């Protein structure tokens, strides 16, 4: 089995930009490798086969060179297409081995997210469930940290969280955490809240409500 | 069932042509297909050699199959090897 | 010109069987092997194996070997992979390609196998009311939290698609009940909020619910 090791995992750059993937296997593959490009997990585009004979139809600012172990795909003046992830592909040995993939995102400016809390509807305590939500909207980078706290407890294992792609307009994330808990509960504690970590932040953000209040 | 060992060997430049040889080795039963492709897609027999399948004393067989190729284009070669609805890939080395 | 076609998505229960197609047009179908890989977002593509259509002969990942089984049916053009003891670690997408001069090409569209024993069920909608609390500055922030539907997947939109810009709708996910629950939400002006209406329209196609929640402030504000 050849490995193939791919780096690095995720890559920052601007338009015109040059960037760099490398991928090295365990073994000589004899330049029997092929790269790949990926949109939001659709079919494999190839880009580069044999190492460094670039496919029909691929732009000629795609590069592929390497021998024997070393392998790299060097994407010269990036463009708005150019977005996505990559992966290498060896074909020397069957089983057929993958890198790790690279996703490639927008690099812009480091933006501290806006924090919103949102506490249950009285529609949904009719439910019996009561879900809170906590909405960090707009920043950079992807990297954040959520903390529920109820009546200062701090919580674990009892909310899940989401993250939309880079947003078109301002290249930033947005991310939802719903803390679920019993009605029942929810009616015992009064503090609830939501604290954000994030490099853009001078502090740790909390964004609390008291239940009942306005 | 016993299913094959399959090697690619290469020889010499001689005017700026490769000939490539696919072995299997140590297969039982006899039958079986051995045959290079080229872009994917099987060469006809007229560009090929065969080598009978014959034994090689431990209850087993071996064959082997070998073409001609222009210096340049052995990344596009391919020998397919099929055994027991089995089937095999193997590229050109160096 | 070449195009290899795969089915559709597929919802199927654990333990039992599924068989998903690859059908190829604009070539000599026999004369080329299919390929079929696995990808998931947390462990990366992995090759199950390849078959040659003429002959039905198959190269197997060991890794595949019980569970995966390579079938063609040159009549028709079509490959087929299936799958035997279906688990979770079954769910992910799964790609058919065509073997080159040792390199792939003419990658399918790909087909997401989910395997789940939830049965189809249409959301409940419930505001994400605007209050100070989700104030910043002069912007609120309002939306509304789609819960307990199965399966994947499930469209937003806000005031009939006359609302789009600040609109953001997460990715669900999976809750230990087996369905899926997302917000949508969308950062508006602070002061349209007593003269502009808001309402989320969601649809999911699999149950036949098409739902339009009003959020508005609360009647504290
Ligand atoms: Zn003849």
């Amino acid at each position: 089995d050849i490995q193939m090791t791919q780096s690095p995992a995720s890559l920052s750059a601007s338009v015109g930009e040059t960037v760099t993937i490398t991928c090295r296997a365990s073994g000589n593959i004899h330049s029997y490798l092929a790269w790949y490009q990926q949109k939001q997990g659709k079919s494999p585009q190839l880009l580069v086969y044999y190492a460094e004979t670039l496919a029909d139809g691929v732009p000629s600012r795609f590069s592929g060179r390497g021998s024997g172990t070393q392998y790299s795909l060097k994407i010269n003046s990036l463009q708005p297409e150019d977005f996505g992830s990559y992966f290498c592909q060896q074909f020397w040995t069957t089983p057929y081995t993958f890198g790790g993939g690279t996703k490639v995102e927008i690099k812009r400016t480091v933006a501290a997210p806006s924090v919103f809390i949102f506490p249950p509807s009285d529609e949904q305590l009719k439910s019996g469930t009561a879900s809170v939500v906590c909405l960090l909207n707009n920043f950079y980078p992807r990297e954040a940290k959520v903390q529920w706290k109820v009546d200062n407890a701090l919580q674990s294992g009892n909310s899940q969280e989401s993250v939309t792609e880079q947003d078109s307009k301002d290249s930033t994330y947005s991310l939802s955490s719903t803390l679920t808990l019993s009605k029942a509960d929810y009616e015992k504690h009064k503090v609830y809240a939501c604290e954000v970590t994030h490099q853009g932040l001078s502090s740790p953000v909390t964004k609390s409500f008291n239940r009942g209040e306005c | 069932t016993v299913p094959p060992m399959v090697n690619v060997t290469r020889s010499e430049a001689s005017e700026g042509n490769i000939t490539v040889t696919c072995r299997a080795s140590s297969f039982y039963p006899r039958n079986i297909i051995l045959t290079w492709r080229q872009d994917g897609v099987s060469l006809s027999h007229d560009t090929q050699q065969w080598g009978d399948v014959l034994p090689d004393g431990n209850g087993t067989y071996q064959t082997w199959v070998a073409t001609r190729i222009c210096r340049g284009e052995e990344q596009r070669f391919t020998c397919y090897m099929e055994h027991s609805g089995n089937h095999s890939t193997h590229p050109v080395p160096s | 010109q070449v195009q290899l076609q795969q089915s559709g998505a597929e919802l199927v229960r654990p333990g039992t069987s599924v068989k998903v197609s690859c059908k190829a047009s604009g070539y000599a179908f026999t004369n080329y092997l299919i390929e079929w890989v696995k990808q998931r977002p947390g462990q990366g593509l992995e090759w199950i194996g390849a078959i040659n259509p003429g002959s039905g002969a198959t190269n197997y990942n060991e890794k595949f070997k019980d569970k995966a089984r390579l079938t063609a049916d040159k009549s028709s053009n079509t490959a087929y992979l299936q799958f035997s003891s279906l688990t979770s670690d079954d769910s992910a997408v799964y790609f058919c390609a065509r073997f080159l001069g040792n390199y792939f090409d003419n990658w399918g569209q790909g087909a997401t196998l989910t395997v789940s024993s939830a049965s189809t069920k249409g959301p409940s909608v419930f505001p994400l009311a605007p209050s100070s609390k989700s104030t910043s500055g002069g912007t609120a922030a309002l939306g509304c939290l789609v819960k307990d539907y199965f399966p994947e997947p499930v469209t937003v939109s806000w005031n009939s698609g006359a609302l789009t810009s600040g609109v953001h709708t997460f990715p669900a996910v999976l809750q230990s009940s087996g369905l899926y629950s997302l917000s949508s939400v969308v950062t508006v002006p602070s002061s349209s909020l007593g003269t502009q209406t808001y309402i989320c329209n969601v649809n999911h196609k699999p149950s036949n619910t098409k739902v339009d929640k009003k959020v508005e402030p609360k009647s504290c504000d």
